[PDB]
RNA sequence: CAGGUGGUCAGGUAGAGCAUACCAAGGCGUACGAGAUAACUAUGGUUAAGGAACUCGGCAAAAUGCCCCCGUAACUUCGGG
RNA sequence: AAAUUCCUUGUCGGGUAAGUUCCGACCUGCACGAAUGGCGUAACGACUUCUCAACUGUCUCAACCAUAGACUCGGCGAAA
RNA sequence: CUCGAUGUCGGCUCGUCGCAUCCUGGGGCUGGAGCAGGUCCCAAGGGUUGGGCUGUUCGCCCAUUAAAGCGGCACGCGAGCUGGGUUUAGAACGUCGUGAGACAGUUCGGUCUCUAUCCGCCGCGCGCGUCAGAAACUUGAGGAAACCUGUCCCUAGUACGAGAGGACCGGGACGGACGAACCUCUGGUGCACCAGUUGUCCCGCCAGGGGCACCGCUGGAUAGCCACGUUCGGUCAGGAUAACCGCUGAAAGCAUCUAAGCGGGAAACCUUCUCCAAGAUCAGGUUUCUCACCCACUUGGUGGGAUAAGGCCCCCCGCAGAACACGGGUUCAAUAGGUCAGACCUGGAAGCUCAGUAAUGGGUGUAGGGAACUGGUGCUAACCGGCCGAAAACUU
């Protein structure tokens, strides 16, 4: 990829956490929501990170109101500030689709 | 999400349920995105109260499984759909909603959904 | 004129803009490699300008190549395309030995993007003309996917010219207009495209400056 | 213009002139300016 | 469908005559004995000695 | 080993790895084993990552090689004299030569050989 | 010749079974082959969102599937269902 | 308004978003009617007709995969 | 005409043409205030949806919509499909006939055959031609494709109107459907990936695996292909025009758009754009390369032979492909393979160790496995090759 490489390299984003699937974190994303800026604290679980680099992404899945939500963002994506990482985890998966319980009670994965 | 769709009326008027009738927008338009107009049948209400079945009605999605994209680079998957009924003058005809919205409803701009929303995005 | 250049397509990635949007972006080495060999509007009746582009040894390349790469004084290309310019010739614009580069394109110039595509194979006419083929189920006895019909019977005794019929699709010069290029990377040879540019990546491409503005 | 293929005069101004093929008629009034074919 | 009519021996012949057979072989490649012309193609077995004859 | 396009050898893909491990053992039993080219083409590059563990040589190779030859004592061979014999190059372990079309089908036969 | 042909014996392991899955005795690889990512066809597979909108018609597939345990409507000829 | 009705999509209600089909009632029954059985009739039905949930590539709208063919090579080698 | 067979309706698939235009474009009149509306003229380039009832075209209706054309082509289209309807044989009703049977009366059930020869069309090649032989770029005669449209905001609540209402013309935004291209993202798939896992068998046994059960099944899944994805397109602009409008202006001292003249004028025509294209036999052009080259005749021409430049055939390949073609490569090589380091996929190897009654769990340890994507590296295969290839008869 090596120019490719470089056609993305100017183009990355530095010291975010380490994250897999499993861990719960905490994304402050920049939301103009009304006002000149706002940022969204979409707390959730990393269900899936599809990787590649700058295209990689992961897919934070929160449950709002009796309904969930599956967010998915990209990483080194500029409406990204702050990916606070709340819990970690070492899962089995590497893509959580299973996460639909929304009784709650296997709808948390046991802490590490 | 389109003609012969079933998806939960997510308002306080007593409807569980209703069958897009049409996908008002275009001719020959297919899919409602989340936040666009559709016309539904009332499958499933409550007896006695604000609607009755069968009405020809038109509604507001908020909520599709699909992901939209947003012209950032992000999507928003939600678990199951969910359009708030509405009236034709920039009004929910119901007061409340339950669970998230799709911010993609602060540009077709019924900014009442947006408002009275538990949690926009 | 309309400033064009060559250039190989290396792959598709996503910037992010200036806006925070995201910019799914074609990344094409247009870089400093294409030289060219005047053609005179009035010895062959063109104004157009030849453009080489590559790197190959002399080896590589048979005795007529190389003695146009001599006549016309430069180190022979893999490629050698040419790029029409004008009612005009203007003596001054380009000269027979010239060096061009992907800077010309100023970030936001909008580029028209040529090349062959990548072939679709012998693609029936599904692959190809996109046909809502036959049913699937209710008693379709063996027409899934099939054209269906080829005309009427006794006045058209014949199949018209042009029946979308199968065939091998691919490969053709298409040319994907208005490309707007986010970046360019004059300091290792890219040009960023915000687009979907035709061909195989690793594979020509002529970048020509829009028409439609 | 009322177009019907067999012109006459309506009123007492009509003047039923030739124009380049069709054979319309002018009352200077445009109430019909009416034309032949 | 059948063929609605026979064939002209033109035509018969004419595409009976498009069916030919190819060729390669490699004149003067000295194996054990006198010079073998094997085919290009297996010229390495044939120096090697993987080929019969 | 990249896939193949295309049908798979023998019959479906389990029969194509089933021939694969069959042809590699008879090929690290006598060194020189003749097959029709396609299965030669598609032996060689699976082959020689078999030798590439051979040339490893620990339980975990003897482990991911016993996993395509159930053999045990073809595999001793491997991992005792192929394995090592090949101490030096790293990578072209196999090589395939021409032989004539097998006559009743004019299969282009090809024998795929331990370099030496 | 992918059909049909009476009766006999019929093991293991899982299983209720002589079904089914894998195997013993015993058989056999049964008779054109090598390839090859064409379309398209057949046989199977899976599919986002939606769920009959397909259609003459839910045709076809899908789902349900089993063991145990509760529970089980109308109507009934009082057996049922 | 029926396996029975021509007019005919008779009329009115239920169902539907919309029901020439279905159900109930009406009743000028062209042309019902009592062992050529009349009206029913629980269980039964690879019967016909309709509605409803599970469900699904049926479909919106198709895509990809594997084998048997097709295609290529060697062998024999038809037919209408 | 066809009876020694021209397969009938509706639907589907695919079209295609006409204009008698539903919309979009330009207009005239209007009993046209504005919105609009109604009628007539020109205009075929695109477009002209989804469902409910019906075998149904026919319709009626629901929700739209810019609009939801009317026709032709064997009421287009069954060697392309379905077989629901018609008009086979079974069966029942009602009715007719003594009766067998009957009913453009009804109601259930009721086999849709063919390996494509010629034309046609869609793609691909081989041979020659193109006055020496090539090679690269190309000119562009002639073609084809393509041509849709809505809402919103200012203008401006302006004009027009008692007022509800309510503009034209112009500038900008957001879309719908259609098409093309690409695979970055989402998403689908994935028969040589990873792990989990149920039955059974095997590898002597345990551990660790493996064979088979739809790939056994289940969770993933890079490459590739693809759409549900992304991005791009539709145009702006010129010429001649139709309807219509107009100037100058007679005959026919006027009036006229017409006779001479000139101007406006549209999604329709040629242009503009995208694509093919010199087999365009009218077989083009710019440039570059090779040019004694030996035998025999009837000196010569004419055959032969040899080669030049070049190309092919072999071989290693390809995200190029049915064959062929096309493109890449051949030792001065990174073309395939292998090997190494990566990107990714999976998800935490085996062994050893420690905890645990054990099931199993922690450590070694982003482990380990691995396919396509990237870059290295001369180890394997591209192999001391075969072929086919010029020399012009000459004129003002
Ligand atoms: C084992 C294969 C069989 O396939 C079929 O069943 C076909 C589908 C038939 O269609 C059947 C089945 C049918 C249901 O579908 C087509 C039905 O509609 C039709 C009446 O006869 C035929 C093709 C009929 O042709 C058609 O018959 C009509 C009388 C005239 C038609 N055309 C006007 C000249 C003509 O094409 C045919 C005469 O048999 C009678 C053919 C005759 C040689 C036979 O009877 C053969 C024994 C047939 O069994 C067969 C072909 O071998």
């Amino acid at each position: 990829m090596n120019r490719l490489d470089f056609v993305d390299k100017p183009s990355l984003r530095d010291d975010i956490p380490a994250f897999n699937p499993g861990d719960t974190i905490n994304v402050h994303v920049k939301v103009i929501e009304g006002a000149k800026e706002r940022l969204q604290v979409f707390k959730g679980v990393v269900i899936r990170r599809q990787g590649g680099g700058i295209r990689e992404t992961f897919t934070v899945r929160k449950e709002s109101y009796g309904v969930g939500v599956e967010r998915t963002f990209p990483v080194h994506s500029p409406n990204i500030d702050h990916i606070e990482v709340v819990t970690r985890g070492d899962v089995r998966r590497a893509k959580l689709y299973y996460l639909r319980e929304l009784r709650g009670k296997k709808a948390k994965i046991k802490e590490k | 999400i389109q003609q012969e769709s079933r998806l939960k009326v997510a308002d306080n008027t007593g409807a569980k349920e209703i069958l897009c009738i049409r996908v008002l927008g275009g001719s020959s338009r297919r899919y409602a995105g989340i936040g666009d107009v559709i016309v539904a049948t009332v499958k499933d209400a409550i007896p006695g109260g604000n609607v009755k079945r069968g009405d020809v009605v038109k509604a507001v999605v908020v909520r599709t499984v699909k992901e939209r994209r947003r012209p950032d680079g992000s999507y928003i998957k939600f678990d199951e759909n969910a359009a708030v009924i509405i009236k034709p003058d920039n009004d929910p005809r119901g007061t409340r909603i339950f669970g998230p919205v799709g911010r993609e409803l602060r540009e077709k701009r019924f900014m009442k959904i947006i408002s009275l929303a538990p949690e926009v995005l | 004129a309309r400033k064009g250049i060559l250039g190989t397509k290396l792959g598709m990635t996503q910037v992010f803009d200036e806006s925070n949007r995201v910019v799914p972006v074609t990344v094409v080495k247009a870089g400093p490699n294409v030289v060219t060999r005047i053609r005179t509007p009035e010895r062959d009746g063109y104004s157009a300008v030849q453009l080489a582009y590559g790197e190959i040894s002399p080896r590589k390349v048979n005795k007529p190549l190389t003695g146009q790469y001599t006549a016309a004084g430069v180190n022979p290309r893999r490629y050698l395309a040419e790029l029409r310019l004008d009612d005009s010739d203007a003596a001054t614009e380009y000269q027979v030995g010239q060096e061009l580069t992907a800077e010309i394109f100023a970030d936001g110039s909008y580029v028209d993007v040529t090349g062959t595509s990548k072939g679709k194979g012998f693609a029936g006419t599904m692959k190809r003309h996109g046909f809502r083929g036959q049913g699937a189920s209710h008693g379709a006895q063996a027409v899934h996917r099939r054209p269906g019909s080829i005309g009427g019977c006794a006045t058209p005794a014949r199949v018209f010219k042009g029946t979308r019929m199968a065939g091998r699709m691919g490969n053709d010069r298409v040319t994907v207009l208005n490309l707007l290029v986010h970046k360019v990377d004059a300091e290792n040879g890219v040009l960023l495209i915000k687009g979907a540019v035709p061909g195989r990546t690793g594979g020509l491409v002529m970048v020509r400056s829009a028409i439609k503005r | 213009v009322k177009v019907n293929p067999s012109v006459k005069p309506i009123c007492d101004k009509c003047r039923l002139i030739r124009r380049h093929g069709r054979v319309m008629v002018i009352c200077s009034d445009p109430r019909h300016k009416q034309r032949q074919g | 469908a059948v063929p609605k009519r026979r064939k002209s021996r033109s035509n018969t012949r004419s595409r009976r005559s498009q069916w030919k057979a190819a060729k390669t072989e490699l004149v003067g490649v000295t194996v054990a004995g006198h010079a073998h012309k094997v085919p290009r193609r297996l010229l390495k077995a044939a120096r090697l000695g993987l080929i019969d004859f | 080993p990249k896939p193949t396009k295309g049908p798979r050898l023998g019959g479906s893909s389990s029969h194509q790895k089933a021939i694969l491990a069959n042809l590699a053992t008879s090929l690290f039993e006598h060194g020189r084993i003749t097959t029709t080219e396609p299965k030669a083409r598609a032996l060689r590059p699976y082959a020689e990552k078999l030798i590439t563990h051979a040339k490893k040589g620990a339980l975990h190779n003897r482990r991911e090689v016993l996993k395509k030859l159930r053999d045990k004592d073809v595999v001793h061979t491997l991992f005792a004299e192929i394995g090592p014999f090949f101490a030096d190059r790293d990578g072209g372990y196999t090589r395939i030569i021409k032989i004539e079309a097998r006559k009743g089908d004019n299969a282009p036969m090809a024998v795929i050989e331990l370099v030496r």
